[PDB]
């Protein structure tokens, strides 16, 4: 394993002997996982990295049917439940009973409102995370019932209501603005086929302007660059076809400095820890930079991996970011939710796929039955499912008016 | 990791 | 009025100031998904909450109730919406509210709404005076909290209180030179006061950064800031740059000194220079060292330097 190797212990912390805030909470991240690193060779037993798929199944099967009140601070996230614990079976290859799906499509159809869009439980208002959540799940879905629980007709309102002039939105009526919004609104909007020629006027600017002296993006223009953020603003591109709006060199720098030496996972912001769920949002930008990259032609680009070590990241996954009992997490000693289920599910994924036209390099750590389904790197949701649905609203017509 |  | 850790709660339902109105439950629908198993007390409140809300009954008693519904889950943006309303509606002192909010962002420092909340009164009542010394404060418990910094970013531009931003950020530079957050800032901030164009400025921000990096080498934001700020205008119209930085390939060398070079090699060739062939040598042998034994986490990375170093 690239990680258990005795060189790849060169890679820890160099303090300097300046020892900052920083450095000391690096420096304890680096132990605790070398602790699971070496967990074999105090053990005596040979290193087999296996996803827990059952376990990890019968953790996400729960969920979709009840939480504990522990949950309670989430009671306005629903909707992301469903599509977290939704995708997370989508990647396992696990079944969605014709009878549970149609309950999340009649749970979903309550969470939205009048006024377009989905709130985040019955009766609240709609907000653009719940509505990207909402959108994600009946896709995955995928069923002429799931799609015709969104009304297409009034999320154009919606996102129209929503937008800003000088091209940002508001993630919710009298709610803030930042680019979850540009990718929120892009992500929705294209999916369901309701772009207008005017609907995200100025929006490839605003996202442009929110990438700054690091090569990253951040949540609004002058702000520290940040992994999500970034994936929100570059995807949002990709959807909206101006990538170029951005120097796609420095981004590049800035994503593939992102990764781990020590301990294989992306960090969110340079400087912070690594944490499991950035494994999909700073590690998914390289399929994105990929066809970015070589739209504009790019000879220098791999036909077999991305721009990432896709070794490092599996095996930080499998061996540091797995629950025993299920689910996975952000970091050992971290404690598991949906949320990091779904996201370290997601980068395990793309970790493991490559393609590029018709080159189709996948590379499973571990036990072969580690390798996960697909997910489309700018949705998050399997490649068909995209596929799918944008085709079943492309013969509906953009609500013109 | 609050995301909304 | 009764707090929700009072050892003497009551439930709303219990309570004989609520008896007119009947509280309206959630409807999950006759066959539930993520269905979380509130508390008696967390689906007392919102069964309350579902109902004033319901009747858009625009009250004291409703203001009162969110305080608790907010309690309850402060990620409720919906209730936090009927809140502000309440608060122009009942027309209620804001500057109080001021406070509330204060309380409850230094409890939860990384909600979403507690921030958005915060800048709508700020904005209602125009007045920035509290600002920056209550985002200090939250700095001070988290000194990278991201909603602190952006908030903190838009006071300043809004209201343009530019003046001691700078020796702000050399403060926390002081506390920890690797908080990126802070080298944002100081970027955030000399670009928009001077700019970087201004010699004697540039100068300055250079040899300071030059200095961080002769401290801690290893200290990646310092190397990301010196070449955010030449990177725009080119690292090779700076014939000493080269020098400086080769001087400390073995005093204060790092996988970002070697990086750093096979920028500024990118540039000079750019730029076209004598000795070119031999440039792109020592660059690609830098892109090699790197990609195979300096910094192999991103060796698909560069080796793909390496290969685009080829064509262009
Ligand atoms: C809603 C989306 C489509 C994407 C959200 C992406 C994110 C994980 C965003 C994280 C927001 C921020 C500023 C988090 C920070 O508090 P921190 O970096 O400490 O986690
Ligand atoms: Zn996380």
């Amino acid at each position: 394993l690239y990680s258990l190797r005795p060189e790849h212990a060169r890679e820890r912390l160099q303090d300097d002997s300046v020892e900052t805030v920083t450095s000391i909470e690096q420096a304890k991240v680096e132990e605790k996982i070398q602790e699971v690193f070496s967990s074999y060779k105090f053990n005596h037993l040979v290193p087999r990295l296996v996803l827990q798929r059952e376990k990890h199944f019968h953790y996400l099967k729960r969920g979709l049917r009840q939480l504990t009140d522990a949950y309670e601070c989430l009671d306005a996230s629903r909707p992301w439940l469903c599509y977290w614990i939704l995708h997370s079976l989508e990647l396992l290859d696990e079944p969605i009973p014709q009878i549970v799906a149609t309950d999340v499509c009649q749970f979903l159809e309550l969470c939205q409102s009048p006024d377009g869009g989905f709130g985040g439980g019955p009766g609240q208002y709609p907000h653009l995370a719940p509505t990207y959540a909402a959108v994600n799940a009946l896709c995955i879905i995928g069923t002429e019932e799931a799609y015709n629980v969104i009304n297409r007709e009034k999320l154009l309102q919606y996102l129209y209501s929503l937008k800003q002039p000088d091209g940002s939105f508001l993630m919710h009526v009298g709610g803030e603005v930042d680019v979850r919004s540009a990718y929120c609104a892009a992500s929705v909007a294209s999916l369901t086929n309701i772009i207008t020629p005017d609907l995200f006027e100025g929006t490839a600017e605003w996202i442009a302007r929110c990438q700054n002296w690091e090569g990253g993006i951040g949540g609004v223009p002058g702000m520290e660059a940040h992994g999500g953020y970034t994936f929100c603003g570059l995807a949002a591109l990709v959807i909206l076809k101006k990538e170029r709006s951005l120097n796609l060199k420095s981004l590049l720098q800035w994503v593939t400095s992102r990764q781990m030496r020590f301990e294989g996972g992306f960090q969110g912001r340079c400087n912070k820890l690594v944490d499991g769920c950035y494994s999909f949002w700073q590690a998914g930008l390289l399929p994105l930079l990929h066809r970015a990259l070589h739209a504009q032609g790019d000879p220098a680009l791999s036909m077999s991996h991305w721009m990432f070590h896709q070794q490092a990241l599996q095996e930080y996954i499998l061996m540091c970011c797995q629950c025993p009992a299920g689910g996975l997490l952000d970091k050992p000693g971290k404690s598991r939710d949906f949320y990091h289920t779904c996201y370290c599910l997601s980068g395990l994924s793309i970790a493991q796929h490559f393609g590029s036209g018709a080159m189709l390099h996948d590379v499973v750590m571990g036990v072969p039955e580690n390798v996960l389904q697909p997910t489309h790197p700018v949705y998050n949701i399997g490649p068909d499912k995209v596929i799918q649905a944008t085709t079943h609203f492309l013969q509906k017509p953009v609500p013109g008016f | 990791c609050v995301i909304m | 009025f009764l707090s929700l850790d009072s050892p003497t709660y009551v439930l709303y339902r219990d309570r004989a100031e609520w008896a007119d109105i009947d509280p309206v439950p959630q409807n999950d629908g006759p066959s539930p998904v993520v269905q979380i198993i509130y508390s008696e007390k967390f689906r007392d409140v919102y069964d309350y909450f579902r109902a004033v809300l319901q009747r858009d009954e625009r009250s004291e008693r409703a203001f009162k109730l969110t305080r608790d519904a907010i309690e309850l889950n402060a990620a409720n943006y919906t209730v936090w919406h009927f809140r502000r309303v309440l608060l122009r509606s009942l027309q209620k002192d804001l500057q109080e509210e001021m406070n509330y909010i204060t309380a409850i962002i230094e409890e939860q420092p990384k909600n979403y709404q507690v921030w958005h909340h915060r800048r709508v009164l700020v904005e209602w009542l125009k007045d920035p005076s509290q600002e920056l010394e209550f985002i200090a404060d939250i700095l001070n418990q988290d000194a990278k909290n991201y909603h602190a910094w952006q908030h903190r970013q838009w006071v300043i531009q809004e209201f343009r209180l530019w003046d001691n931003e700078l020796q702000y950020v050399d403060q926390l530079l002081k506390e920890d030179v690797r908080n990126n957050s802070v080298w944002n800032q100081r970027h955030f901030v000399i670009s928009n006061t001077t700019g970087y164009s201004d010699r004697a400025v540039l100068e300055r921000e250079v040899q300071y950064t030059l200095e961080m990096i002769k401290l801690v080498p290893h200290n990646e934001s310092a190397w990301n800031y010196l070449k955010g700020i030449l990177q725009d205008r080119g690292l090779s119209r700076y014939p000493n740059l080269l020098n400086q930085l080769l001087d400390l390939q073995p005093s204060h060398s790092s996988p970002y000194l070697i990086a750093f070079l096979v920028d500024i090699y990118e540039d000079m060739l750019e730029n076209q220079c004598d000795n070119k062939e031999d440039i792109l040598n020592k660059a690609l042998e830098l892109c090699e060292i790197l990609a195979k034994e300096k910094d192999t986490i991103r060796k698909e990375y560069w080796r793909y330097i390496g290969r685009s170093l080829q064509s262009k």
